[PDB]
Formats: C-alpha cells, sequence, structure tokens
C-alpha cells in the first residue's frame, strides 16, 4: 500500500445484500451509458424486487468479515445452487463513510495541475457474464434503499462508474464526468451517505463464501509539485505468489515499480497501465522512497503458538542523479554528435527497450525538443521538456509556423534560404533524433545527429510559435550543447544539467 | 539533602529481605500489611508503590513529582497558577503531591509490623544568579547571558522558558529576553540578543553605542527567608560594549 | 522503559501568507505574520504572487519503547490511546496540540492543558514502525503560526483561523477550545518551548511512566556571499544564502523563490526571478530555478547564476559595482516573521584586465 486508497473498508465493516428483480425505466443502470456526460453517468438509481418465493421471504443477507492487509470482502451465506435460485443486484452499505470519506482519496480532476481517478473492481467469484457498478450518494439511508418515486428529495442518486461490462476484474480510467458529479453537490459532505450498488447477469448461484474488492486510486501533483506535500500517490497492490512444487509450501511472486518522469506524469496511460492484481505486480513511485517511507509488503500470519502476527518486508526505492555528456569537446562540420544520458530512473519498463523523441507541434511551447507536445508552464519550467540542444545558447529550431515571414536583408525567408543551400538538417526535429535506451534494463540512452553547415536563429521565445530571423547564419564558431533536465535527482527534485562542446572550421 | 518546589524526587529502599520470589519483581507499600506514604506538611501519598530494580537484586526504587501550590506567580507577569498544586498516582513513578514554599518531605516504610524507617529532606526557595557568559562584548556582536535559579524548574521532565529583561544606556526601554532550560531538570537557563548599532532595539535586538554599559535584570519571585512570599528581589548583571 | 526523542533541538518560527489576515491589503507586511519579496519586485500591494507560499513547521517524533514490538519481524504501531502529548508553553501559559495514541479523530486545540473531555480535543493518531524489526516508531505533525498561547504582541495580526474541526470557519473557537482575550492574538513567538511526553504504560518495573524531550522556537539573521569577488562576464557564479529561518522540514530539501534576492547596478535594477525586469530572468540563467538546500538538514542554499551581457538593452562595463541584497524578514531583532527587516548585502566585481593595441611597424 502506498498513500490512501478507498478501500471498502474505509468506513468500517461494510453491510451487503443480495436480491432479484428488474431495472426501473429510470434507472442509471438502464439509461446511464459512459460518454463522458452527466446526461450518461450521473442518474438515479431506480428497482422492482421479487423475493417472495425466497427463501423465508428476505432478500439474501449476509455476514461480513475484512482481511487486515489484503482489504478482501468475504460474505457467508447459505448456499443456494437450484435452478429456482437466482439473484440480479447487490447493494452495498460503506459501514460510516460519507463525500468527507471519498473526498480524501478521489480528486477534482479540474482544479488539480495533473489529477487522474482510477477504480479497481475484482467480482469474478459471482460467476457473472455482464456487470455494473454505480456509486451512490444520498442523505438517506442506502438500506433500506428507496426509489425516486417514494422518496423526492435528492437531484439524483447514482454515479455510473461501469457499464454491462464483460470482465469480472478491470483496472479502469474513470471519466471526467465521475469527478465532476462527485465535488458538483451544493449540500455539505458529512450528511450525504456514499454506497455501492451493482448489476449482475448469469449469477445462478451463490458459494457459502464470496469475495468482493472495490478500491479508488488517485495520482498527480498540486501547483508546482515542487514541495514533497504537494505529491500523491493513492493505491494498493496485491500479490497472488505460486506455489514453487506440489509440496514444496514456497510461494513465488514478483514487484517492479515505474518512477516517474516529467513526460509519462501528464499522461493517464502510465497510471493506467500498471497491473494491481498479478503473480508480478507494479505500482507507481512519485518520489524517493527511504528510510520509514519505503515500500512494504505485509503479510497476516497464523502462527504455530495460534497467535496471529504478521511477517513484513521491505525494500527502498531511491532515485538517481542524471548525468549528459557529449562524446568529443570539438566538432567539425558534418561530424557525428552522440548525446548519452545516464539516468536510471528513466528506465520504466524491463522487457522493452525505452524511447524519447522529438516534439513537432508549432501550437506548444515544447517544439523541436525532445519530451511531449502535451505540456504545462510551472515554475521550474516547462513540464513537457526533457532535453534539446542549442547553438550559441538558442533553441537549433526549424523556420515553421505563422512567425517565419522575415526576409532579413534581402527578400528571402530564412525557410527557403536554407532550403538553397541544400540543408535538410533544419533543426533538431528534422535529423530524426531519438533517445534510445542500450539495453531492455540498461538505464543508459543513446542519440546522434549530424553538425549541419547553416542555421536559422530564433529572434524571440516568448511567443508560440517562436519568431525566425530572416537570414541563415553558418554553424563555424559558435559552442553547441545539450540539456537535460532531471525530474528527480538523488533528492527527488527538479534541476537542470548539461554539457558544452565547440564547432570549428579550417 | 535540600530540594526544591516542582522538584523530582527518586527514592531508594534497600530491604533485601522483601526479595520474596527471585524470578519476579517484588512490589512493596501497596498493602495495609505493609504500607509505605510520601507525606509534606499538608498533603500525602498513602498506599504507594516501589518495585524491585532486577528479579533478584533487593532494590527498590520510585520517583514523584512535587507541583508546589496554586496561588502564586512565579513569573511575576500577574496570572496566577504558574504552579498546579495536584496530588494524585499509586504507581512506582508516577507520583505528584503538593507543597509549600517552605516545607518538609518524609518518606516512611513500614517493613514488619510495629517497626518503620523513614527518610527525610527539606524543601527550600533558592535566590537567583545572573552573569553575561563574557566580561566584554564587540559592538556587532552577539550576547548571551545565563541565570541560575532552581526554583524555575516548574516542569522537572520538560524545559521551561522565562522573560528576562534586557535593557541599554543608549536604550532605556530595551528588549525583554526569553531564555530557555538547557536540560529538562537542571533548572539553567539562557538566551540570545543581536548588538546593532544604527537600528532600533525590538525582539532579540539591543541598540547599543561604544563604551555603553547594558543591563539584564531578573526579578525573584520565588525568594527563601529572611525575605517574605510578596517580597520581589532584583538580580541583574551588566557588561561593557569596548572595541 | 520507553524513551521519546524529537527531531530538532532548534526550531524555526514559522509563519504565514497575507490570505491568513483579515487586515487591508498593503505594500508592507504591516504588522502581519508573511516574509515578502524585495520591494523592488512588489507591484502596489502585497499580492499571492509577492511573498513566499505559507510556511508550517513539520516536527517527527520517534518514540524508542521494545514493548510495542510483539511482531519481531512484522510491522507493529502505538495502540495506547492518547500516550503522546504534544504542548507549546510560554513561561506559565500552555497550549497543547494534541493526542497521538487513539484512532484520528477531529478536535481543537486545548488551553492550558485543562479541558475535561479527551475526545474534544485534536488526535494526530497510530504511529507505524520505521521498519519490521526496528522497534522505533515515528509521527509526522504539522505546526502553523497561530498555535501557541495568547499574547498582546499578536493583536497586530488579523488573524484567520483554520478551522480544524469539521466546519468551515476563521474564528479562533473553530482551532482553539478557549476564545482568545480581548487584545490578543494566538501564535508563536521566538523563545517558545516544544515539549512531547510520553506516558509508558509499562516500564522497566511494570508500571507508568512519563518521559519527555523538549525544544525551543528561534529566528536568526542571514549570511550572503559568493564563491569569489570578481567574476568575468557570461562566467557562472556559486550564490550561497545562509538562513536557518528556512528548513522548516529536516526530511525533504525545501526550495524557496529567487526573487528574494535583489540585483542593482548601473545597467538595471532587478530582482534575478519571474518577477525581475522584461528578459532578466533568461539574462541569469539559473541553475536550479531558485534557491535549494545542499542536503536534507543544513540550512545552507546554492544557486549557479551566469553573469549577464545586457539586463535591460544596457550591457555591463568592466569594474562595475554590483549590490546583492536579501531582506531577511525575522532577523535575530524580531519576535515573529513580519514585524522588522534586516538588509544583508553583498558586493562583486566585472573583472578590470587592461586591454593593449600592438602594431608590427
Amino acid at each position: 500500500r502506498t498513500g490512501d486508497p478507498f478501500t471498502i473498508d474505509e468506513g468500517g465493516t461494510p453491510s451487503l445484500i443480495f436480491t432479484n428483480g428488474t431495472n426501473g425505466d429510470d434507472s442509471i443502470f438502464d439509461t446511464g451509458a459512459i460518454n463522458n456526460t452527466s446526461a450518461g453517468q450521473v442518474g438515479n438509481f431506480t428497482l422492482n424486487i421479487n423475493v417472495t418465493r425466497f427463501s423465508s421471504a428476505t432478500n439474501i443477507t449476509s455476514t461480513e468479515s475484512i482481511d487486515t492487509f489484503s482489504k478482501r470482502l468475504i460474505s457467508a451465506q447459505t448456499a443456494n445452487s437450484s435452478a429456482n435460485f437466482d439473484v440480479d443486484f447487490a447493494i452495498i452499505d460503506l459501514g460510516s463513510a460519507t463525500l468527507e470519506t471519498l473526498k480524501e482519496t478521489v480528486v477534482d480532476e479540474d482544479n488539480t495541475a495533473v489529477g487522474f481517478n482510477f477504480f479497481n473492481y475484482d467480482v469474478r467469484s459471482l460467476g457473472a457474464d455482464t456487470v455494473s457498478i454505480a456509486l451512490l450518494n444520498t442523505t438517506g439511508n442506502i438500506l433500506p434503499w428507496v426509489n425516486n418515486d417514494t422518496r423526492n428529495v435528492d437531484k439524483n442518486n447514482a454515479i455510473l462508474l461501469v457499464s454491462n461490462s464483460t470482465n469480472s476484474q478491470a483496472y479502469v480510467d474513470l471519466t471526467n464526468a465521475v469527478s465532476d458529479a462527485v465535488y458538483g453537490s451544493t449540500n455539505t459532505d458529512s450528511n450525504v451517505n456514499i454506497g455501492f450498488a451493482m448489476y449482475f447477469t448469469g449469477v445462478g448461484d451463490l458459494a457459502a463464501k464470496e469475495v468482493i474488492v472495490m478500491d479508488f486510486f488517485s495520482f498527480g501533483f498540486t501547483d508546482d509539485g515542487v514541495q514533497s506535500s504537494e505529491r500523491f500517490a493513492n493505491q494498493i497492490i496485491r500479490i497472488e505468489a505460486e506455489e514453487t512444487g506440489d509440496n514444496t509450501s514456497t510461494f513465488e511472486g514478483s514487484l517492479e515499480y515505474v518512477m516517474v518522469n516529467q513526460i509519462n506524469i501528464q499522461d493517464a496511460g502510465t497510471f493506467s497501465g500498471i497491473t494491481p492484481i498479478a503473480d508480478d505486480p507494479s505500482f507507481i513511485v512519485i518520489e524517493d522512497l527511504t528510510d520509514e517511507d519505503a515500500p512494504r509488503v505485509n503479510y497476516n500470519d497464523l502462527g504455530a503458538d495460534g497467535v496471529t502476527t504478521p511477517v513484513s518486508d521491505q525494500e527502498e526505492a531511491p532515485s538517481h542523479s542524471g548525468v549528459v555528456s557529449l562524446n568529443a569537446d570539438s566538432y567539425k562540420i558534418a561530424d557525428t554528435v552522440v548525446i548519452t544520458v545516464e539516468d536510471l530512473d528513466l528506465n520504466v519498463d524491463s522487457d522493452l527497450i525505452d524511447i524519447f523523441t522529438v516534439v513537432s507541434d508549432n501550437s506548444k511551447a515544447t517544439d523541436d525538443a525532445v519530451g511531449s507536445a502535451t505540456t504545462q508552464s510551472l515554475s521550474f519550467g516547462e513540464l513537457g521538456r526533457l532535453l534539446d540542444v542549442t547553438f550559441d545558447d538558442v533553441i537549433w529550431s526549424t523556420p515553421d509556423g505563422a512567425n517565419n515571414t522575415a526576409t532579413g536583408n534581402d527578400s528571402d525567408t530564412c525557410s527557403t534560404e536554407l532550403s538553397n543551400a541544400g540543408i535538410t538538417d533544419t533543426g533538431l526535429g528534422a535529423t530524426g533524433f531519438t533517445l534510445v535506451e542500450t539495453g531492455a534494463a540498461t538505464g543508459v540512452f543513446v542519440g546522434d545527429f549530424q553538425i549541419p553547415s547553416f542555421w536559422c536563429r530564433v529572434s524571440d521565445t516568448t511567443t508560440t510559435p517562436y519568431t525566425y530571423a530572416g537570414d541563415e547564419e553558418t554553424t563555424t564558431g559558435l559552442d553547441i550543447e545539450v540539456n537535460y533536465v532531471d525530474f528527480r535527482d538523488a533528492s527527488g527534485e527538479i534541476v537542470e544539467v548539461g554539457d558544452s562542446a565547440g564547432v570549428r572550421a579550417n | 539533602k535540600v530540594y526544591s518546589w516542582t522538584d523530582k524526587v527518586y527514592i531508594t529502599i534497600v530491604a533485601p529481605d522483601h526479595n520474596f520470589d527471585s524470578d519476579l519483581v517484588d512490589e512493596i507499600g501497596e498493602t495495609d500489611s505493609d504500607p509505605i506514604k510520601v507525606s509534606t506538611r499538608g498533603f500525602d501519598l498513602d498506599n504507594y508503590k516501589l518495585v524491585e530494580t532486577g528479579t533478584d537484586t533487593g532494590i527498590f526504587t520510585g520517583e514523584v513529582i512535587l507541583t508546589g501550590f496554586t496561588a502564586h506567580d512565579a513569573d511575576g507577569d500577574g496570572n496566577t497558577g504558574d504552579a498546579t498544586g495536584t496530588t494524585s498516582g499509586s504507581g512506582p513513578t508516577d507520583g505528584l503531591l503538593a507543597t509549600d514554599d517552605d516545607d518538609g518531605l518524609t518518606v516512611s516504610f513500614e517493613f514488619s509490623e510495629d517497626e518503620t524507617i523513614v527518610g527525610s529532606a527539606l524543601i527550600r526557595w533558592n535566590i537567583g544568579e545572573v552573569q553575561w557568559l563574557e566580561a566584554s562584548y564587540p559592538a556587532s556582536g552577539t550576547g548571551v547571558v545565563r541565570v541560575i535559579d532552581p526554583d524555575m524548574n516548574l516542569d522537572p521532565e520538560a524545559v521551561d522558558n522565562f522573560e528576562v529583561d534586557v535593557w541599554s544606556d543608549s536604550d532605556a526601554g530595551g528588549i525583554d529576553l526569553t531564555v530557555t532550560e538547557t536540560n529538562e531538570a537542571t533548572g539553567i537557563f539562557e538566551g540570545t540578543v543581536f548588538f546593532t548599532t544604527l537600528d532600533e532595539s525590538s525582539g532579540h535586538r539591543l541598540r547599543v553605542s561604544e563604551g555603553d554599559t547594558v543591563t539584564a535584570e531578573y526579578e525573584d519571585n520565588t525568594l527563601p527567608d529572611p525575605y517574605t512570599t510578596a517580597d520581589e528581589l532584583d538580580i541583574t548583571a551588566t557588561s561593557l560594549i569596548g572595541t | 522503559t520507553g524513551s521519546v526523542s524529537l527531531d530538532r533541538t532548534v526550531y524555526p518560527v514559522p509563519f504565514g501568507t497575507i490570505a491568513d489576515s483579515s487586515k487591508a491589503a498593503n505594500a508592507a507586511p504591516n504588522g502581519r505574520s508573511v516574509f515578502p519579496i524585495h520591494a523592488t519586485g512588489i507591484t502596489s500591494t502585497i499580492d499571492s504572487t509577492e511573498e513566499l507560499p505559507t510556511g508550517d513547521l513539520t516536527i517527527h517524533v520517534r518514540i524508542n519503547d521494545p514493548d510495542f514490538d510483539e511482531n519481531p519481524a512484522g510491522e507493529d504501531a502505538m495502540d495506547q490511546d492518547n500516550a503522546l502529548k504534544i504542548s507549546v508553553i510560554r513561561g506559565s501559559d500552555s497550549v497543547v496540540l494534541g493526542y497521538a495514541g487513539a484512532s484520528e479523530r477531529t478536535g481543537k486545540i486545548d488551553v492550558g492543558g485543562n479541558n475535561g473531555t479527551i475526545s474534544n480535543i485534536r488526535s494526530f493518531g497510530e504511529m507505524d514502525e520505521i521498519a519490521p524489526d526496528a522497534g522505533i516508531f515515528e509521527l509526522d505533525v504539522n505546526i502553523k503560526f497561530t498555535d501557541g498561547p495568547a499574547s498582546a504582541q499578536c493583536n497586530s495580526h488579523d488573524t484567520l483561523y483554520t478551522a480544524l474541526d469539521g466546519t468551515t470557519g476563521k474564528a479562533d473557537t473553530n482551532r482553539f477550545d478557549d476564545g482568545a482575550a480581548s487584545g490578543q492574538e494566538y501564535c508563536i513567538l521566538q523563545g517558545d518551548i516544544l515539549q512531547v511526553e510520553y506516558t509508558d504504560p509499562a516500564d522497566a518495573s511494570g508500571d507508568a511512566n512519563t518521559v519527555t524531550d523538549s525544544a525551543t522556537f528561534d529566528l536568526r539573521n542571514g549570511v550572503l556571499q559568493s564563491d569569489k569577488s570578481v567574476y568575468i562576464i557570461g562566467s557562472d557564479m556559486i550564490l550561497t544564502l545562509i538562513e536557518p529561518d528556512f528548513d522548516l522540514d529536516n526530511d525533504s530539501a525545501e526550495t524557496y523563490d529567487l526573487d528574494l534576492i535583489e540585483w542593482d547596478s548601473d545597467a538595471a535594477t532587478t530582482t534575478m526571478g519571474n518577477k525581475g525586469v522584461t528578459g532578466a530572468a533568461a539574462a541569469f540563467d539559473p541553475e536550479p530555478t531558485d534557491f535549494r538546500e545542499t542536503g536534507d538538514s543544513t540550512g545552507i542554499f546554492q544557486i549557479v547564476i551566469e553573469i549577464p551581457e545586457s539586463l535591460s538593452n544596457d550591457k555591463l562595463e568592466r569594474g562595475e559595482e554590483i549590490i546583492l541584497e536579501y531582506t531577511d524578514w525575522g532577523p535575530s531583532g524580531s519576535d515573529y516573521v513580519g514585524d522588522e527587516d534586516e538588509d544583508v548585502n553583498l558586493t562583486i566585481y566585472t573583472s578590470n584586465f587592461g586591454a593593449t593595441v600592438e602594431l608590427d611597424q
């Protein structure tokens, strides 16, 4: 576990009931859709129940228990498997939990610099064909549940999370509408009660015990993200270790973590890419984790003396100070120049080679630099910039866009001025320069390109697109520099490092 | 041999005959058969508990915290209740006992029926002692002054702070120096002042000049006989600033 | 028998932003608890972009009690309800910030350590083992600038209070169990005392015991210095700031805005940050973007500055006088951060190696 996930026990021991019946024509389960709109996600929850031929004519009620560390709702029933028996819904009351309890994990996603919400559920034990999950907000009782027709007090009772999915175990990205719905309520958070509702298809029987898992994950930073108190990562990870032999009591698993950089932090792909439940899980590290904050795995245990005593292990996850170097101290025209970056934190996958590419988008401040088109303006600089190359302390960029109309001394613009000289290496983006990891998990990145005879200077860097000069200039007698920005140094903070060399002529 | 109010007492009873079990830490004083009582004039703790150092050592120890009386101003800042007057606890270490300005303490132990052993001590206030660390200072240096008054140890398990007044010839208004305890039960206090020559005296900065004597004074609200509970003697120390 | 130990012996006095005071807008602190940037960068009244973000002290408390190490190869917690107390005392008067040991509860600060019902008071929550086999437990607690005995010195603060309880309010009653006296405010001054007491429910003798550690709040004046006096134009200079006021957290390296420093010369007068004259920020090329500590607990900040060619389209001369000015809001003189100021200066030169002209014949 890291940070504060919102597990199914966040409000104490839940309450669960199963039921047979049909969705109302106004139910979010029949009318909603997952299309990032309030029309689709936000609704109310109404149902008609027929448990009159059920045993003792009551909805199936359960005995609940919660694991100390694995956080798994185990519900004990009377096992029924008859052709008559069937259930359709499950309603959970999450104990004391309210929107105050939920809001300490789920973030706004509109008033946060970088924020993403994720929902993790496992209901494989029910043997359903389709499942639908909705979060329930109300000022009344989750149990007993009431339709809108009887209680005309609330505008909306349900928030749709998953709709008619065929996966009983999934790790999904919530839309903006879900985060917009949680913060949208005008009522104070303490009075509003929260709970889960589920819809099933093909649950024909119940065993003596069944398990349910439901969590909310959150990732991002607030403001600059420079101060440690301003970075957050809330997640829980479960290891499904495998027995080594038949009669060997040894169980084997693995862990791996991805350290966040300035590029992947902006993409929801990196956070949805981890596998939270597996024999080989992965988890996110937002900053250096050592000493008391080192990641630790906990295993609750029944000892030979009969008392339950957990066992645990931790391992630190340091960050590394990156260095960038240039292979030679002097270059000549049309010499191969090779750039290497030794930052171990940039290796995000052990199986695949890790690659970083140059940005070509005239509407973004990270143009002709190694990084991401997605970007933001922050205190330390530009968040989508990882590496760039400069002549005479000026970005080496192609003359393209709307601000390249300057002709200089003559009536020829700098872009056509370069073309007449046969130069195709107009900037770093046009050489095909990429940073390529030497091995699958080496942590060393190498790129190369060839020095051009002419280049076009940037007049003003404060405008997007950049404004280019009207006349080409020789590269001879100018210094060349490479700049690398480490999002995480040995301390977990943002610093820039560089190397320089001289272009010469004879 | 002599204590102060709100001071911490440790008791060691060496009574080998009460080592009943060789593998158990033995307790004395908690029973009608074997009572102990720690008392001052006015207040007492009865059936107090003392415990063995190790299982077969036969040495018993405990500690009590004196508390003084709630109706006083040791600070002299004009709101009373500097030292809460409380009496409670029946453990080896969690004893609280009230006290007077001039008083006596005794510990009684009935090891066998119709025999007792006693240990006694005195409780007296004390005068204050104030001095600068160095006789002469530079015009731009920093000042530290040491004050020694065991009566100002209001909490023996915590570090205590009180305000000394600091002024110079240039500015008679001066400043209020907050001195702090070096250790939780040592009763020695120290504080730090900046010397400015070209600015107003504020907080711990003191406007001074060449050959200007500086003065720090401590008002002793806790003074023993011949003085009374109401007498307020001022102890002060001086140093010259010569470059 | 347990032991308890505090993070540090001496602590900086914390400060706040302008958002905490209800006082009318001004170009100076005007007796508020703020740490403004240098005056040359301030635009009319002080606004959110012209002071350092809110400075909240973070302390760490460790209890070394092996008796809570039930699991010798597994996580544990100090589960003894309200066994740790954190309090701020000034002379006789005391203020108790909260308890630790019990499940966390919304509560208020206690005034005088006197309140009848302990359920009314803030609980920090159960502590956690630093390592599975360590037997040492740690707590992280955040101390704001409003937490201490009421005093007359802080009446200048038109303080709006952070509501510790569930409610949203800026009154002293929302954060403290007792309202402050008229003409007084709750605050921390220089020379105040921070203590933690641990009530060990089982000591070496098998009974209850109380162990304690203490520390003091203090403010110090800054020292500003450089690697060498004379610099060639376009060279890199190392700039060092010794402000112990700024080591709010020992565990992390704290970052501070570069606008605090003043650059004044014949060329231009500027703050060397985002608030300087147009194009001044790019003219210095700071690495990193602003001040950073040289370790977790040093109180020493370093920045690398390139000597500009032309600040404001005016080029620097040889031997030109350059003054670096830092305003230490919270010197030794001040009682709280705000209040008095002291200016610390550094002088540096562009090099002056004369030129010569030679001809062959």
